[PDB]
């Protein structure tokens, strides 16, 4: 019944309620994902305007769409499980009907569509998220990275970064990361990413969760220790100087 | 029919499945694995009519892996089974029902014990140490009802099994081309590879 | 407060629904037509205006028959006048597949009626910028019946809408006094091409074409016909007669 | 045409506030008193039949309906509305439960079902809330007897006694001073009477009051013999002549 | 019970020249032992320089050049008035045709 | 004033206007203009096609709905389609269904009836075009004015789009001259090709830029462009 | 038309906000304060009732804390007639999954639904959202005790301890101050009552006021069980933990 | 507030121009045919170094003798897109021959006007226009090689030469005096090349631009971008000659 | 904020203007009538008012036949007087078919009323601006009269008048029976209470009338039917022999 027109054209021939969406997500917690030559990490920080939270149970940032793909976001994170859903389905069905499980950009071009859906369908606002996707073709070891927006609009990054004080920390990746030669190992792959996430996180061992991605299927979450010796490590290197 | 076995031993749940695929004159196949794994602890043999078959299973894996990756989580043998009988009980009083049978044969990783379910195109299920689809199990059950065994190895079961094969292929009419052997267990699902002559 | 006009089925706090008033307006706004209820029919005559000497003569004709007892003519806008005629049309046809007699007259007005009360009720509808003269024979007599935008309907003698409404309702009031026991079939459409050449004059400007139809149970077997030819020209006659 | 008005005409304002649903409770303070009283052996309900007119008949219009045999309701706010929803009210007590277990709802299920309705009007689309409050009384075998009030915004609560409508606040004070955890049922009655006459102006007797009770079975009114289990319905209003009987004692 | 279809005999026959093509056909229609007409043409020309015949059950046969001469008309209309090449019209048919694959249209035509 | 009541064509304004309906008008205006006119025998469209860049291409103004049916449009170009092939529609069920050719005066009536359909329910909008019909029928031939209002016209001739009052005035002069030019094609045309030359400013009608279509009598509705016109022009 | 009165419930602010789960949090700011806390042996579930009286028959009343399954329970702040609609759906959900699966539906399961049923209310559809917020107290064997809040949003996250409803601000620092991850559902029970105590708008903090919960695993047993205290078990742990 | 099919009262749709608003902000996109074929150019414009300047796909095939190149709001294009892909595909089931550029381009052009709230004529369902144009380029046997402008109106021409984008109003400009007759494909796309280099913020190379092209012969194909670089070469080159 | 008085929703008085709006059109006709109880029959009088000569005053009327034994007479302006009736008599003639038995006046009033509360709650009906005035002999409950209101409200009366000056035919009637101390007019002919109304009718609006400026209608026994001119006019000669 209710079909609304909420996303129009206005005037100087902008959609007011896609733009918001963006502002949506420029206000979500910053994520950030960096390929390197053999793997694709992301990272994610935590908000802390309330801490006494339980940790275990609580939804995480990056999520998997499959064995061989995640993805992780920045906006409303109810409108996140709407997206991350709908691409796990398509992901089953994509196995199903093609036996060959989803490609990185076909995923990613599934997401971006199911948005784009939404900023010209009646009755309905656009997700208030940006994604990151990444993983590896099946039966391909070329690291993938994408990331799509509210508009519905997506393409493919050396590295990006998404979220608040994503203007920031993507400066330091442009000119941190050198395409000529990406982090060559899944070690200084991981250390650039949660460098580029000191950059805004500010202190906050248990504020940055870090997952690894490698070929076939090798999906796995770091733990803090593993992250805080990154911190470690890092914090020196300044001080070193 | 085409032949579905399976047998619960102490630690494992062990599937055999003829490997003919018949139609009409022709035998097309003798290599078919008539199985679809639900998970890495579970396992479901299959045997009806030509396309409800397949569409069924791979229908029930797509639902399974999709529950796996939602809850990255494994949902118990007892549990996938339950789904599965909803499902087929569903479907015996639609348009047109699945006209499909199973077993399922999974490793409880939680209970640490294997599990074999029977269920038939009208949704019914029963677990049992040992069962069969079609008309095996006039041949096979009393073979079970008399050499089984509970605290039986997975090599026993085996033997078994070869046992069961052997009579099925003395007295019945078909040639099913032999069967393809799985195990389940703890460490996940494995083919017995060497059963053409074990 | 205000804006009490701007939605179509909102009562305004003396009680009113404007959207219909200034439906209203579209209609005094356009031609002016009228309804003369003689002593066994009805006789209908409107004002057609003509733009330019492009309109092909005794072609765009606007009155219309129901069924085929029933006549039909309107003020107003041309397009929601058709938009009712084809709703009565189906009404008609739909009651008489199920009673087989021809509609009644009075149950047709009703039913015109019903449905044109029908978009003064919702805001998602626009009003009918059309008010209808229409009548005809049936199983009791003749009946002459005019619709209001507003769905409001009742029995005349004689009745007339449009730009020239107040010269006609002059002229056909003249004729019930001058009449008490019945103008005649034949009669009723002269007066009629009368009344129209008359009501003319609020609109004196651009020169128009007289269309006369009626409906009598002696002239036309209580079908519905347009008058032609040579009655038809016989009363231009004594109506140009009489303007003079 | 078409009902397109397909969103919520009850929406939040900037201060948290539901607009409609406040305003449909300010209907109701406007209304005239009703109240109810749970006395330890049943519950009485009882409101102002306020006679729009001499020349209008107040019997025929009830203020006190019956919901179900053990059940009663009364209100305070806009007549048609509650009217509305005595009837659906009737209806949804035998198609969400007499057609499923046999058996009349009990008292707080049936009252939820109600409230679950209003609550509905409060957020579907197209829609105003119920500019009424209602007091429900009944009786069932494992929940004795209890009194429910229910709001526009579709909240309901139980009561040992309670009032709504104009003269609210007074009565509700009057309440709290009369009613202990040991009135009979004629007690809670006469305490009823005399709560209600201070919200009322002009004549006060059995022809400008409506009160119904919920308290023992009687059989003498359930139309037929012959079946042990069937006693009678623990609902009855009070006549014009047995009201003022009452009055005489107060 | 109510058959739908019913025979109305008749013989059709298609030769192709090196320049050229014939469509031929029996004018007789007929219903059992009855001769219902000694002539009801039974091949027509749709346009575009093409013959066609549906023949066996005449409704169905009727129905089916109805269709595809209007479906050449269309054909004009949508593409600017382009001639509508043989193997086209064979391509269209079928789909005219297999689009009742389940309440065919009982007739064994030739174009 | 007209700000509140041009909101939607579901409204009326004081004085008993339907602005949304008048602005669709309008975008007729802002058409270029094109020509109709008929004699006894024959039927005639003139249209002057309006081009972008002098990279583009000039665009179609006229359409054709049946062997005896067409129009020349001006304004929204979809509308004219959307409009010109529910004439098509029409006309095509009239042959199917009763083996007889839509004439031109109910072909109008449908139009009418479907246009008024866009003015009084909610969420719709009237046409952006207006349309110019002319056909041979069983009563000869026929010139038709469409207007988004719904208001269809029979003429004998008009024009409508930008300077089309140029042509009206010298069709209402012309009258009847061309009414008579019965038997010849050529003479119906040229008068109509006059009768739009009298509606130019800008420039003057050039091969690749006139469009000329006509029924009758014997002959089908066809429409010229290009080298087809060169003779006219 | 309609569109004349559309508040548009489900659109975004030009700071990407969204309106009404903004002002629907804004209500739920208002409504009596529940708490949920966490302890290595059980969970905690103390609310606040708003608005009291004499009269009114405590015992036969619930107003924030409901059962949804036999291992799930929540505490309320808002609208509870909207809480009602959701809970019961929530009720059902669990149903099925136990129809489906044959086992208990797993806690976070369950409050993912119902958070998601919210977040709809929030993209599309033209209606309001639900004035509520729950905070979900139960266990499974996957994840033991959990503690979970979801508000109008369709947004949910896990505690160790938490409120909802009004001065959740002071009750958290309060919380935040003195938890501690080897508490014991004793411990708990007491700082929840102090909490509460300490940020109440009223008076005194008597049973009368509150509505009290625990879900623990009575040792002598083995099953874990939900316990909704009535008003004399409230009366008394509230005269134990010296608040007589 | 105001229907979204509303008319301005100078007779047009709103949201039809708002939506040509949206696409003058589009990234520029120049298409030019010539008797040997038609190119098809548009400006990448990453809005960063480390976006994969490749992942950008702004001139995509719907047949293999029709190609296009779209400006504006790009993911409005998908749909379209597919619509385009499917129609040409089916016409080929139902017909057993290519369908034909300008049939192609109506068949796009008819979802354009496809929108509204409860729009009377069909079931219009879609909330609004879409925000981008597109340059549909390709050949058959009846008209030749073709170039076609569809914008979000529902109307569509035929250029010899079209920009749109940005940098359109400027280079179409160019166009106007540039194209002739009687060009070269070779010609058509270093000028397309060039007109790209004038109206591009950015320094244009073979990584922020691409060209493409169809030709009888080989169909539509994408200039991999060794071949663009050298054409740019060559472009600077014979600029710098004089 | 300001709409709350287009559409049928609460205004912060708690009020619905739309429906008060509503009860304002009812006297849009300037029309008064009245309805009183005989010992068994019920009459209801309404004044008519045909200004125009061209009008066929036979055809002008707000008294409907909604049944063989209910008769409704409306107070409001008459597209939204017939649409009332019409769904009266429809609502009238499938509950005689679904329950086998005349449906009772003060039912079909009920029905109608909420009907009418519908309007007064969804926001796409508008209400109707007409007050309705049911009568007829209920087999079970005797001569009835049952009047309902665009706000959905309705109730039994011993008799009621309705339109401008409703108050002051209200308070006559009011006062004749503190007076005689019954609920109905003690007359056994309808004739007698025909001309009772007719009379107070005068008495209370101080005014003479003409066959032509009254409309009346009797329910009876199994029968509701109105009157002529002249049952009307003989009705009239009748007070006039009194006074």
């Amino acid at each position: 019944g209710y079909d609304r027109a909420l996303s129009i054209f206005s005037p100087d021939g902008h959609i007011f309620q896609v733009e918001y969406a963006l502002e949506a997500v420029k206000r979500g917690t910053c994520a950030v994902g960096v390929k390197g030559k053999n793997c694709v990490v992301l990272g994610c920080e935590r908000r802390s305007t309330l801490k006494l939270q339980d940790t275990r149970i609580t939804p995480s940032k990056v999520s998997k769409i499959d064995s061989h793909v995640v993805l992780s976001f920045s906006g409303l994170n109810a409108d996140s499980r709407i997206l991350i859903e709908k691409a796990r389905v398509e992901a089953q069905s994509h196995r199903l009907t093609l036996e060959d499980p989803v490609t990185v950009e076909y995923l990613t071009r599934y997401v971006a569509g199911v948005q784009q859906r939404y900023t010209q369908s009646g009755g309905v606002r656009p997700f208030g998220v940006s994604t990151l996707i990444a993983g590896f073709d099946p039966r391909d070891d070329e690291p993938k990275l994408y990331q799509t927006e509210p508009s519905g609009i997506y393409s493919s990054w050396s590295a990006q970064t998404i979220g608040r004080n994503s203007k920031t920390v993507r400066e330091f990746l442009e000119k941190n990361y050198d395409r000529k030669e990406p982090p060559a190992t899944v070690e200084e792959c991981v250390k650039l990413t949660v460098r580029s996430l000191l950059e805004v996180v500010q202190t906050g061992a248990k504020n940055i969760e870090i997952t690894v991605v490698k070929p076939d299927s090798d999906i796995v979450a770091l733990s803090s220790e593993e992250i805080n010796q990154y911190v470690t490590q890092i914090e020196q290197e300044k001080q070193e100087q | 029919m085409d032949i579905i076995l399976g047998i619960r031993v102490q630690d494992s749940v062990i599937l055999a499945s003829s490997k003919a695929v018949t139609r009409g004159i022709s035998v097309l196949k003798d290599s078919d694995d008539k199985t679809r794994q639900l998970s890495p602890h579970t396992l479901m043999s299959f045997a009806g009519e030509a396309g409800d078959t397949v569409q069924f299973a791979e229908y029930i894996q797509a639902n399974i892996q999709l529950y796996s990756i939602r809850e990255d989580y494994e949902l118990s043998p007892q549990a996938v089974s339950s789904f599965v009988r909803q499902e087929l009980a569903k479907s015996i009083r639609s348009r047109r029902p699945y006209q499909v049978n199973v077993l399922i044969g999974g490793y409880d990783k939680k209970k640490n014990k294997p599990e074999l379910y029977q269920i038939d195109y009208l949704g019914t299920k029963v677990e049992l140490p040992y069962g069969a689809h079609g008309y095996s199990g006039f041949y096979t059950f009393s073979l079970l009802d008399h050499h089984y065994r509970p605290d039986m190895t997975t090599e026993e079961g085996l033997d078994l099994l070869k046992l069961c094969v052997q009579e099925l292929e003395k007295r019945m009419p078909m040639d099913f081309k032999g069967v393809i052997v799985k195990i389940v267990d703890k460490d996940g699902i494995r083919q017995v590879d060497d059963f053409q002559a074990q | 407060g205000t804006g009490y006009d701007l939605s179509n089925s909102v009562f305004s706090p003396d009680g009113r629904n404007f959207q219909v008033e200034y439906a209203v307006k579209a209609v005094e706004n356009g031609t002016t037509s009228i309804g003369i209820k003689c002593n066994d029919g009805v006789v209908f005559a409107v004002e057609k205006l003509i733009t330019s000497k492009l309109l092909v003569p005794q072609k765009n004709v606007k009155i219309q028959v129901v069924d085929r007892h029933i006549g039909c003519v309107y003020s107003g806008l041309i397009p929601d006048g058709r938009h009712l005629v084809n709703r009565g049309r189906e009404e008609a046809a739909s009651f008489k597949k199920l009673y087989k007699t021809p509609i009644p007259i009075p149950a047709f007005a009703d039913r015109l009626g019903q449905y044109v009360q029908a978009h003064t009720l919702y805001n998602s509808v626009r009003p009918f910028g059309v008010s209808t003269i229409f009548g005809g024979v049936d199983k009791n007599g003749a009946h002459l019946y005019m619709l209001e935008p507003s769905g409001s309907y009742w029995g005349y003698k004689g009745a007339a809408t449009g730009k020239g409404r107040q010269s006609a309702k002059a002229e056909l009031e003249k004729l019930v006094d001058h009449h008490p026991e019945g103008l005649s079939a034949r009669e009723a459409v002269k007066q009629a091409a009368k009344i129209i050449y008359l009501a003319h004059e609020d609109n004196k400007e651009k020169d128009f074409e007289l269309e006369i139809s009626w409906c009598s149970l002696s002239e036309t077997n209580g079908l519905h016909k347009f008058v032609k030819g040579d009655l038809l020209q016989e009363a231009i006659d004594f109506a140009q007669k009489e303007i003079n | 045409m078409t009902d397109r008005y397909s969103f919520s005409l009850t929406t939040f304002s900037p201060s948290g506030k539901l607009g409609q649903i406040d305003y449909a409770l300010t209907a109701v303070k406007q209304g005239v008193t009703s109240l109810g009283i749970k006395a330890t052996n049943g519950v009485v309900i009882a409101t102002e039949k306020k006679s729009s007119s001499p020349l209008a008949m107040s019997e025929t219009l009830s203020k006190v309906s019956l919901l179900t045999p053990d059940i009663g309701a009364v209100y305070s706010g806009m007549g048609p509305d509650y009217r509305v929803l005595v009837d659906k009210s009737r209806k949804v007590a035998h198609t969400s439960y007499k057609r499923i277990y046999g058996e009349y709802p009990p008292t707080k299920l049936l009252v939820s079902e109600v409230a679950k309705i209003m609550q509905e009007a409060t957020q579907s689309g197209g829609v105003r809330p119920f500019g009424v409050s209602l007091l429900i009384a009944g009786h069932d075998e494992f929940n004795g007897f209890s009194l429910y009030q229910v709001d526009p915004s579709g909240s309901y609560f139980p009561w040992k006694a309670t009032a709504i409508g104009k003269g609210s606040v007074a009565a509700k004070t009057f309440l709290e001073k009369r009613w202990n955890d040991e009135l009979e049922l004629e007690d809670a009655i006469h305490i009823a009477l005399l709560t209600l006459k201070e919200s009322v102006e002009g004549e006060f007797n059995g022809d400008t009051i409506e009160l119904a009770i919920i308290g023992d079975e009687n059989p003498d009114l359930l139309g037929y013999t012959g079946i042990p289990t069937d006693k009678g319905p623990r609902f009855r209003k009070l006549t014009s002549q047995e009201i003022n009987d009452r009055l005489e004692a107060l | 019970q109510f058959n739908p279809y019913g025979d109305n005999g008749g013989t059709i026959l298609g030769i192709a020249g090196e320049d050229f093509a014939v469509l031929a056909g029996d004018t007789r229609n007929i219903t059992d032992y009855s001769i219902n007409s000694r002539y009801e043409p039974k091949v027509f020309d749709c346009g575009d320089n093409i013959v066609m015949s549906a023949n066996g059950f005449a409704a169905d046969g009727d129905a089916l050049v109805k269709r595809f001469k209007n479906s050449v008309k269309w054909y004009h209309f949508d593409h600017n008035d382009k001639k509508l090449s043989i193997n086209s019209a064979a391509r269209n048919i079928q789909h005219l045709l297999y689009g009742k694959r389940f309440f065919p249209y009982y007739v064994h035509t030739i174009i | 004033f007209r700000n509140n009541y041009d909101g939607d064509t579901v409204t009326f304004s004081p004085t008993g206007r339907l602005f949304q309906v008048e602005y669709a008008l309008e975008a007729i205006k802002q058409g270029s203009v094109t020509v109709g006119l008929r004699s006894n025998t024959h039927a005639v469209l003139v249209a002057l096609k309006r081009n972008a860049d002098e990279l583009s291409s000039y665009q179609k103004k006229i359409i054709k709905c049946d062997e005896h049916m067409g129009l020349s449009l001006a304004g929204l170009a979809p509308d004219a389609r959307v409009l010109s092939n529910y004439l098509r529609q029409q006309c095509n069920y009239s042959s199917l269904v009763f083996n007889r050719k839509l004439a031109v005066e109910r072909a109008g009536h449908l139009l009418c009836d479907k246009a008024q359909k866009n003015t009084q329910s909610y969420g719709g909008r009237p046409y952006g075009v207006g349309l110019l019909i002319i056909g041979y029928d069983k009563s000869g031939a026929h010139l038709l004015e469409f207007q988004p209002s719904g208001n269809v016209t029979e003429l004998y001739g008009t024009a409508i789009g930008a300077r089309s009052q140029g042509a009206k005035t010298y069709l209402e002069r012309t009258l009847d001259t061309f009414i008579k030019i019965d038997g010849n094609p050529d003479e119906l045309i040229k008068a109509g090709v006059e009768a739009i030359s009298q509606s130019l400013r800008d420039e003057s009608l050039t091969v690749d830029n006139l469009s000329i279509a006509i029924v009758g009598k014997d002959t089908p509705f066809t429409i010229y462009d290009g080298e087809a016109v060169a003779k006219y022009i | 038309g309609s569109r004349r009165y559309d508040s548009r419930t489900t659109i975004f602010s030009p700071e990407g906000r969204l309106y009404q789960v903004e002002y629907a949090l804004e209500s739920i700011s208002h409504a009596g304060t529940a708490i949920g806390i966490m302890a290595s042996d059980g969970i905690v579930l103390a609310a606040e009732r708003k608005v009291t009286s004499t009269l009114l028959e405590q015992d036969t009343s619930t107003e924030k804390l409901y059962k949804l399954n036999d291992k799930i329970a929540v505490a309320v702040a808002g609208l509870t007639a909207d809480a009602e609609i959701l809970i019961n759906t929530a009720r059902i959900h669990a149903q099925n999954y136990l129809k489906t699966y044959n086992e208990d539906i797993p806690v976070e399961i369950l409050v993912r639904r119902l958070s998601d049923i919210k977040q709809g209310y929030t993209q599309h559809g033209g209606l309001r959202p639900f004035g509520v917020s729950f905070i979900y107290a139960g266990y499974d064997d996957r994840y033991g005790y959990q503690l979970y809040t979801s508000n109008p949003s369709g947004n949910y996250t896990g505690w160790k301890a938490i409120s909802v409803g009004a001065n959740t601000s002071a009750a958290q620092t309060l919380l935040q101050m003195d938890y501690k991850d080897d508490m014991k559902v004793d411990d708990a029970i007491e700082l929840a009552l102090k909490t509460l105590s300490k940020t109440t708008d009223s008076s005194a903090l008597t049973y009368d006021r509150l509505e009290f919960a625990t879900i623990r695993k009575g040792a002598n047993d083995g099953e874990v069980y939900q316990k909704i205290f009535k008003p004399q078990e409230i009366k008394d742990i509230l005269v134990k933990t010296g608040i007589t | 507030d105001r229907g979204v099919s509303t008319f301005s009262p100078e007779g047009r749709l709103f949201q039809v121009e708002y939506s040509l608003e949206a696409i003058k902000l589009g990234s520029t996109a120049i298409g030019i045919a010539t008797k040997e074929g038609v190119v098809l150019g548009v400006e990448k414009r990453a809005t960063s170094p480390l976006l994969e300047s490749d992942s950008i796909e702004k001139i995509v095939e719907i047949d293999r003798h029709i190609g296009c190149a779209m400006s504006g709001l790009t993911a409005d294009a998908r749909s379209m897109i597919e619509h385009a892909r499917t129609a040409a595909v089916t016409h080929n089931l139902y017909y057993d021959e290519d369908i034909n550029v300008e049939s192609l381009t109506q068949s796009v052009c008819d979802l354009a006007l496809r929108f509204g709230e409860g729009a009377s004529g069909e079931e219009r369902l879609m909330s609004r226009p879409f925000g981008v144009a597109l340059l549909i380029a390709g050949h058959d046997a009846d008209d030749g090689y073709q170039l076609f402008h569809a914008e979000p109106s529902g109307t569509f021409y035929r250029y010899n030469a079209k920009a749109i984008g940005s940098g359109s109003e400027g280079a179409q400009a160019e166009l106007l005096n540039e194209w002739h007759s009687s060009l070269t494909l070779k010609e058509a796309e270093l000028l397309v090349l060039k007109i790209l280099k004038q109206v591009m913020e950015e320094k244009l190379d073979e990584n922020n631009a691409q060209l493409s092209c169809i030709t009888k012969q080989d169909g539509f194909k994408i200039y991999d971008n060794e071949k663009t670089a050298e054409l740019i070469k060559e472009l600077k080159e014979k600029e710098a000659a004089e | 904020a300001g709409y709350d008085r287009h559409i049928t929703i609460f205004s912060p008085e708690g009020r619905l203007y739309q429906v008060e709006y509503a009860f304002k059109a009812t006297n849009q006709t300037n029309i008064n009538s009245l309805a009183v109880r005989g010992k068994d029959c019920t009459v209801v009088i309404s004044q008519k008012k045909v200004p125009d000569k061209l009008l066929d005053p036979t055809t002008v009327s707000y008294i409907f036949c909604i049944s063989r034994t209910i008769g409704m007479v409306v107070n409001g302006p008459i597209p939204d007087a017939r649409n009332a009736a019409l769904r009266a008599k429809a609502e009238a003639a499938e509950f005689r078919y679904k329950y086998g038995y005349d449906m009772p006046c003060d039912v079909l009033a009920k029905r109608m009323a909420n009907l009418s509360q519908i309007y007064t709650q969804r926001a796409y009906m508008r209400p109707l601006g007409v007050i309705l005035t049911f009568v007829s002999v209920d087999e079970e409950l005797g001569p009835s009269i049952y009047k309902t209101d665009p706000a959905g409200y309705y109730v039994g009366y011993k008799a009621t008048a309705t339109g401008p000056k409703q108050q002051e035919i209200t308070t006559n009637l009011e006062n004749h029976f503190k007076k005689s101390k019954i609920d109905h007019i003690n007359e056994e002919s309808w004739e007698k209470v025909v001309e009772f109304a007719i009379t107070h009718m005068i008495d209370a609006l101080g005014t003479e009338f003409s066959k032509n400026d009254l409309e009346v209608g009797v329910a009876t026994k199994d029968k509701f039917f109105t009157l002529s001119a002249e049952n009307i006019e003989e009705r009239l000669v009748a007070i006039a022999e009194q006074d």
